[PDB]
């Protein structure tokens, strides 16, 4: 390996094998000092170390690993593929980052809200290596990006147009109102025409470099897709609004420029570990042994608990304490050891070797050592990744600062508590070795096929397996079921629906079983041509699957999603990133790539990910690294937009914090408007909309215990067709992550109902969490609260009257046709929300969190308020109703005779239709509910909470029985007319 | 069979009897079979405790055994068995690698290790660059013990001459390759008439041949080349037939000679005689064997601290040299035996054999945990660098004693068990250094007596390998003024786990220190006492501090 010294000096080194040859830095340094007195002089002025670089594909690569040359096998492999035996490695100086580079890093830190460069809370370099490794997918996505299409970011869908929208096209024609200057012309175009065809038709109906941009929005109708396939066109058709566009010059792609990457490419960390035959010590001469295979170590796993150190004792419970160490792989405890109970004081000493029954060779990748401090009940927890991200077993002393509790995603984090000065600390010792112990490469090759089976299953065992496969995800598998699934694993591949159960039947605590599983999934084909099922992929991405290959399988199926489909499940994927044992996972790469590919997905990813950085200390660093990668990826125009969004968010944070400490709000608003308020900023919950000035005279503060800010902004686009403002509620002191998760689930449910051609008029609003207990909510205009409608006439003293809501809706209807449309919309929306809240289990609400528009549509708001109460109590100690079906709703629907009515019958029919539609996607709904409980809850969840949905979704029952069940739920709702609302009013008062 | 029983009895602890059962040359191979079987069982069951004693027994037996048979596979089986140990933690795989290198050297050159050890100990002429020698000093005050004084006298005898040492080395080297096919009686009879220069030349040639064969790279080729070179040397020097000369001539043990041990009493003068014995050697490594009870632990630690301050500009270490310290109890030994079960069974528990075994086969230094004490006087002068095992603090009769001592006399009355008038004591203790977070806490009250003890004195009933210190408040104030309830009156034994301590007195109430009843040290009149915890005294044991 020839080396090029920093003076063009070429020192011809020789290949020194692979044993302890990362003194190659020191070797080449000493050789340079000997071979050049200039190097001797520079030794007194040179940096601490240097960098070794090469050129894998013309682009410059770095050898970023200081342990062994076995890592550097990729450069040698490329050189031998190109057949250039003398390889060139350039030794370059550790030049400090430039001034512009540091300024850009400071801007990125300001945007993220976390300092990724801070290495004060890391016991390894997994986060820094992830930062270096995410450069390759980022550069791949930036290079393979359409400039014009990225700049204009069209929002399209390939799903078929629903029939309830098809009936809204009068004569297979759509009218588009095109605006040029102040002139407006209506052009009739068929729904199968691309925007280019419409534009050519407009020009023929008398340059050609123009695009159609939605008036008042930053949304473009461009690309080669039918005009009916645009999400904006479908939205306008659904709302019956007129489609207005303006003839705008295309945005310059040059504005989306990405600055050059400072770092050379890091390649991969899979080089340090090879096949077992390469790492094993058997057959060696005890002098060529430079690394030891993990599968050679036949001893039991052993960890020395040295002690426990706390600055000040908590006063909740004391008088006894012990440590429980669990070797576990994805919430499955492989082994568990306990220490002797000792008196609980500030410093407790054991110095005891806990030796598990699991062999060292049987530790899987992603195995987790969970150290938990129990009392006498559980007090503290911390986790350590037994196998490092370089496939290396952990060695040495570890002083891990523990997490204090106050099934949960936060219980799986490998991060250490940043509060060094006040947190519990546990000291452990893992055995040191002369040679590093490396877990061999996952699977060399399934050439023997693992004895793929030939014999047919008996009919009875086939029936048993098929019955097991058809069962719901939450149904536990007994020992016999797991044995049947694994014993016939090669038959379980043929059914993709059995993959979660099949991989739950794998004994991850045995090395040979894991090798057999890898051989099994190396020959997956029925899964590859399988149609994409979102529920199955979500199941494979749950907390029960810590294996890298299963996650890779799930992400490989995720890659076939559309942009809008990814937008549907983006929050769920971001939350599922928590379950990945390692920072640089396939899910993180997938999210980064698909946020760099689409501008809307990128915007929502930035906000969803910044919220988790701000509020969750457990996954601050991983999410911060991912967000830094994305922000380096996106163009400079979208970086400026993000900067303006963060500026307005922070200044409104300050204003909310100052007001909540207490006409004053008005004055603070004129102080903002005259200084530090951006001229226009993109709305966080709606990237297509740009809010300009602030209508200070219309802002106020609600009479709430949280005192949120009611702000109304001016639309910054001069092309807007209405003087309507933009309403935004900035709330402090409430966790909006649960609220936004519930809203995402509602949007998914609405998409399902649309798929089955049902329009329930259920529309979720725009809620984005922006920081620790602070967030932003869209204001739905012409809407009020049912509680406020009641309090208009009766309800201040608790009395409730049935005619209030019907009369209120009648008063807001200018004509009788408007009243009938409002009544129909109310029926549909009430059915949709009743079904949704019954399925999700958040149906037991009160009037203060249910709203209605003047058009009849119904809303549920403030989901964080009731979700926590439901989790804590479950309504079992009070009078619980499945959902809020109040007698005023019934009066709006029927004649209040408590027998029937045509509108009530229609409500029952449509709600039954929606219930069966959801039962069709039961599995996806169940997995979404499970992820929401795992990730969105700051508390700790368990069973009897997750499984509630499989009782609400009527799992394992006939369609007629499910219909009867929902009718019984409706009847019990009708039984408790005002009792539950009166009880809620008493509890609040 | 009886050798296996003796081995088993030795492990589950017998020791000298076990070493002496190997009186016949085949007993060595039988014991090696047994040790290899025990090692295989240990590895299969993952027993960490038995690895170090078994490794040491194997090393000693292979060192002493004469002429591994040509058809024997003990060396290869042992090499495979130990090479299987490379997956073990560091303190065990280190011994593994040492034995692997030793086994490879003994397989390539049958008598390399015994020749190396005996040549180094006897200080015989060496043609290798930077020739080495081994010197043993037995530091015995005339008041240590009669039996130990006699065994030191037995070791101190010069004994074998260079002529006899050369004869023994040549006999062992030639038998290790020509076991039953050499006339050892005839070879010795011919060697007895050889001159000293001839013996030196023959030994240098044979040693060079053995060192060259130790790195040939092929075991069979190395053995063949060594055999050919030894035959050539024998033919050159007039040796009799050594190639299949006589089947009747059987094997001889050729035991290790007594090393040239020097017995000199240093009279506790901070290791002065080591320089004298360097100077005499001038006219490499030296082994210091310290005999004595706990009363000289302070003297030993002062001596080693002085040596560690001085060697930077002293000829003891600048010249190629290695200083090793061995301790025989005749409570450092309690701590060492607690860490090392082999040391507990062999040293802490016919005696010259055990002393020589401890000197020769203890190669893992254990650093004794010693406490650095610094005292600030009442007169403004600051003293530092005091070393102890326990401490008695606060006694006013003891500060009367220290005032009587002054700046140039012994502190008569510092022994403790003395009534103390109440004094204004401030106690500062640091806690939590296990996690790197040192938390200082302060009390300021009236006190008379405080105990500052090391857990290692009573570590047999506590957390394993605890280097922390215990601060005990007991028997306070009641010795003089039991009714002084304002201070630390009475106070039952209260223990605080501490690492750094600062005890502050007052000018009107002078403070005192009792350094394990050491009245030799001079300290004028101290007030402030600071005790702080790799440190000092690397006493060699058979197996280091296993984690």
């Amino acid at each position: 390996i020839e080396f090029v010294l920093p003076s063009p000096e070429t020192a011809l080194l020789h290949v020194a094998g692979h044993g302890n040859v990362e003194q190659m830095k020191a070797q080449v340094w000493l050789r340079a000092l000997e071979t050049s007195v200039a190097a001797d002089f520079y030794h007194r002025l040179g940096p601490h170390h240097f960098l070794l670089l090469y050129q894998k594909k013309g682009q410059w690569y770095e050898i970023y690993d200081k342990y062994q040359v076995v890592q550097t096998l990729d450069c040698l492999r490329y050189w031998k593929a190109t057949h250039r035996s003398p390889g060139q490695i350039h030794l370059v100086q550790r030049h400090p980052p430039s001034e512009e580079s540091q300024a850009f890093q400071r801007q990125l830190t300001a945007l993220i809200g976390y300092d990724v460069t801070d290495v004060s809370n890391v016991h390894d370099d997994e986060l820094e290596f992830t930062r270096r490794g995410l450069v390759t997918p980022r550069m791949a996505e930036v290079a393979s990006r359409d400039p014009k299409l990225y700049a204009m970011h069209p929002w399209v869908t390939s799903k078929p147009l629903p029939e309830y929208l098809w009936k809204k096209i009068a004569n297979n024609c759509i009218f588009i109102v095109i605006h040029r200057s102040t002139t407006s012309q209506t052009i009739k175009v068929s729904p199968d025409d691309t925007p280019g065809a419409i534009l050519q038709s407009f020009f023929t109906k008398m340059e050609q470099d123009f695009v159609l941009r939605v008036c008042g929005r930053d949304e473009y109708l461009v690309g080669e897709t039918p005009i009916k396939n645009f999400q904006w066109v479908r939205h306008c058709l659904k709302n019956g609004e007129e489609i207005h566009v303006v003839l705008d010059t295309p945005p310059d792609p040059a504005l989306d420029e990405v600055r050059k990457e400072e770092w050379p490419l890091v390649d991969d960390c899979t080089g340090v570990t090879g096949y077992h035959e390469q790492l094993t010590i058997h057959g060696k001469d005890h002098e060529s042994v430079f690394t030891v295979s993990l599968w050679d170590c036949d001893r039991k796993f052993r960890v020395k608990i040295r002690g426990i150190d706390i600055p000040v004792l908590p006063r909740n419970t004391d008088l006894t304490v012990f440590v429980e160490a669990n070797i576990q792989h994805g919430q499955q405890v492989l082994c568990q050891r306990r220490t002797s109970p000792k008196p609980f004081t500030e410093e407790v000493l054991w110095n005891v070797w806990l030796e598990f029954s699991i062999k060292i060779k049987d530790l899987p990748k992603g195995a987790l050592l969970n150290l938990q401090i129990y009392c006498g009940q559980l007090l503290y927890y911390v986790n350590l990744l037994l196998i490092d991200h370089r496939f290396l077993l952990r060695r040495g002393e570890y002083v891990l600062h523990m997490w204090q509790i106050s099934f949960n995603a936060d219980k799986l984090t490998s991060a250490t508590n940043p509060d060094k000065e006040n947190s519990m600390s546990i000291s452990i010792l893992l055995d040191n070795y002369c040679h590093p112990i490396a877990l061999p490469k996952h699977q060399p090759t399934p050439d023997p096929e693992g004895d793929r089976v030939r014999a047919e299953m008996p009919n009875q065992l086939r029936k048993q397996l098929e019955a097991i496969i058809a069962t719901d995800p939450l149904n536990p598998l007994t020992a016999e079921d797991k044995e049947l699934l694994w014993h016939f694993r090669y038959e379980s591949l043929k059914h993709p629906k059995a993959y979660p159960k099949l991989f739950s039947s794998v004994k991850w605590g045995q090395q040979e079983i894991v090798a057999k599983t890898y051989q099994l999934l190396a020959r997956r084909e029925v899964w590859d041509q399988s149609a994409l099922d979102v529920g199955l992929t979500m199941q494979l991405l749950d907390c029960n699957f810590s294996d890298e290959n299963v996650r890779a399988i799930a992400v490989q199926k995720l890659e076939s999603l559309e942009d809008d489909d990814v937008l549907h499940y983006l929050l769920q994927l971001v939350q599922a990133v928590k379950f990945e044992p390692y920072h640089d996972s396939a899910l993180a790469r997938f999210l980064l790539k698909r946020g760099l590919r689409n501008k809307r997905i990128g915007h929502f990813l930035f906000w969803f990910l910044r919220s988790e950085i701000a509020q969750s200390r457990h996954y601050q660093q991983r999410f911060a690294v991912i967000l830094e990668a994305y922000l380096r990826g996106c163009g400079t125009a979208m970086l400026h937009d993000f900067t303006q969004q963060v500026q307005v968010i922070e200044m409104l944070q300050k204003v909310t914090l100052d007001i909540k400490s207490l006409s004053q709000l008005k004055q603070k608003l004129e102080n903002l408007q005259n200084s530090q308020l951006p001229e226009s900023f993109r709305v966080p919950y709606d990237p297509g909309l740009k809010a300009g000035a602030l209508a200070i005279e219309k802002c106020k503060v609600m009479a709430s215990k949280k005192k949120p800010l009611w702000l109304e902004f001016k639309c910054a686009d001069p092309t807007a067709l209405s003087n309507e403002t933009i309403g935004i509620i900035f709330k402090h002191g409430d966790d909006l992550r649960q609220d936004m998760l519930i809203l995402q689930i509602l949007r998914i449910m609405e998409s399902i109902w649309e798929t089955e051609s049902l329009d329930l008029c259920l529309l979720p609003y725009g809620c984005i969490s922006t920081g620790d207990k602070i967030g932003m909510i869209e204001i739905v205009k012409d809407a009020t609260t049912i509680a406020k409608i009641q309090q208009s006439t009766v309800g201040n003293t608790g009395a409730f009257k049935d005619e209030v809501l019907n009369h209120w809706l009648k008063e807001k209807s200018p004509t009788e046709e408007k009243f009938q449309a409002a009544v129909e919309r109310f029926v549909y929306s009430c059915a949709g929300y009743c079904v949704a809240t019954f399925v999700l289990g958040i149906g037991d609400r009160h009037n203060d969190n249910i709203m209605i528009t003047e058009t009849g549509n119904l809303f549920h708001i403030d989901f964080g308020h009731i979700l926590g109460n439901y989790k804590s109590f479950l309504g079992i100690n009070k009078e619980r109703v499945p959902f809020v079906l109040t007698p005023d709703f019934l009066f709006v629907m029927g004649t209040s005779g408590k027998k029937t009515s045509p509108h009530f019958q229609k409500f029952q029919d449509i709600c039954v239709k929606a219930y069966l539609a959801l039962r069709h996607h039961t599995n996806l709904l169940i997995i979404l509910f499970s992820m929401m409980l795992m990730t969105g809850m700051p508390q700790l969840t368990s069973k009897e909470d997750i499984e509630y949905i499989r009782d609400a979704l009527t799992v394992g029952k006939n369609e007629e029985d499910a219909k009867k069940y929902f009718l019984d739920q409706i009847e019990v709702c009708r039984d408790k007319g005002w009792t539950v609302q009166f009880n809620w009013f008493l509890h609040l008062v | 069979d009886r050798i296996q029983h003796a081995l088993e009895r030795c492990l589950h602890g017998c020791w000298s009897l076990q070493e002496l059962v190997s009186r016949d040359p085949g007993h060595f191979l039988i014991l090696l079979e047994q040790i290899l079987q025990k090692t295989r069982e240990v590895q299969e069951k993952g027993t960490y405790d038995l690895l170090a004693p078994l490794a040491l027994l194997f090393y000693s037996t292979v060192l002493c055994t004469p002429h591994f048979p040509p058809d024997s596979d003990l060396l290869l089986k042992a090499a495979r068995t130990y090479h299987r140990f490379l997956t073990w933690p560091v303190p065990y795989c280190s011994i593994c690698q040492e034995l692997l290198t030793f086994i490879d050297a003994e397989l390539k050159a049958p008598g390399i290790s015994y020749q190396r050890l005996v040549r180094a100990e006897q200080g015989l002429s060496t043609r290798s660059h930077r020739s080495s020698t081994v010197t043993v000093l037995l530091l015995n005050p005339v008041e240590v013990q009669a039996e130990f004084l006699d065994v030191a006298d037995k070791l101190s005898t010069p004994g074998p001459s260079p002529h006899s040492a050369y004869i023994t080395l040549l006999l062992h080297a030639f038998q290790a390759t020509f076991g039953a096919h050499c006339d050892l009686s005839g070879l010795h009879r011919r060697l007895q008439s050889k001159t000293l220069a001839e013996l030196e030349a023959i030994f240098t040639e044979t040693a060079e041949a053995q060192e060259l064969a130790s790195g040939i790279g092929d075991a069979a080729e190395a053995r063949q080349w060594l055999r050919t070179k030894l035959q050539a040397v024998g033919e050159k020097a007039g040796f009799p037939g050594v190639l299949d000369t006589a089947k009747p001539g059987k094997l001889r043990t050729i035991p290790i000679p007594v090393a040239r041990c020097y017995t000199y009493s240093w009279n506790q003068d901070s290791f002065d005689i080591l320089q004298e014995i360097l100077l005499k050697e001038q006219e490499s490594t030296l082994r210091v064997v310290v005999f004595g009870s706990d009363r000289i632990s302070g003297k030993v630690a002062r001596a080693y601290s002085n040596l560690r301050r001085l060697e930077n500009n002293r000829p003891l270490l600048t010249r190629f040299f290695k200083l090793q310290f061995f301790y025989v109890p005749v409570d450092i030994s309690h701590y060492l035996g607690m860490l090392d079960p082999w040391y507990e069974r062999n040293v802490l528990g016919i005696l010259a054999d055990m002393l020589l075994y401890y000197c020769r086969f203890a190669a893992r230094p254990v650093l004794l945990q010693v406490y650095q004490t610094e005292l600030t006087f009442i007169t403004g002068e600051k003293t530092t660098e005091i070393f102890i095992h326990s401490l008695e603090l606060g006694h006013s009769a003891a500060t009367r004693a220290i005032k009587a001592s002054g700046p140039g006399s012994k502190r008569l009355g510092i022994d403790g068990d003395r009534e103390a008038v109440p004094l204004t004591l401030q106690i500062i203790y640091s806690k939590g250094a296990i996690s790197g977070r040192s938390r200082w806490s302060n009390m300021e009250k009236l006190c008379t007596s405080v105990n500052l003890s090391k857990a290692c004195r009573q570590q047999e009933e506590l957390d394993s390998s605890t280097e922390a210190l215990t601060l005990n408040l007991t028997e306070v104030v009641k010795r003089q003024t039991p009714k002084s309830k304002k201070g630390f009156n009475q106070i039952s034994t209260s223990q605080i786990k501490v690492d750094k301590v600062q005890i502050i007195g007052s000018n009107s109430c002078p403070f005192a220190v009792c350094l394990d009843q050491d009245e030799r040290k001079i300290l004028q009149s101290v007030i402030r006492c600071e005790v702080s915890p790799l440190l000092c005294l690397p006493i060699m044991t058979f197996s280091g501090a296993l984690p």
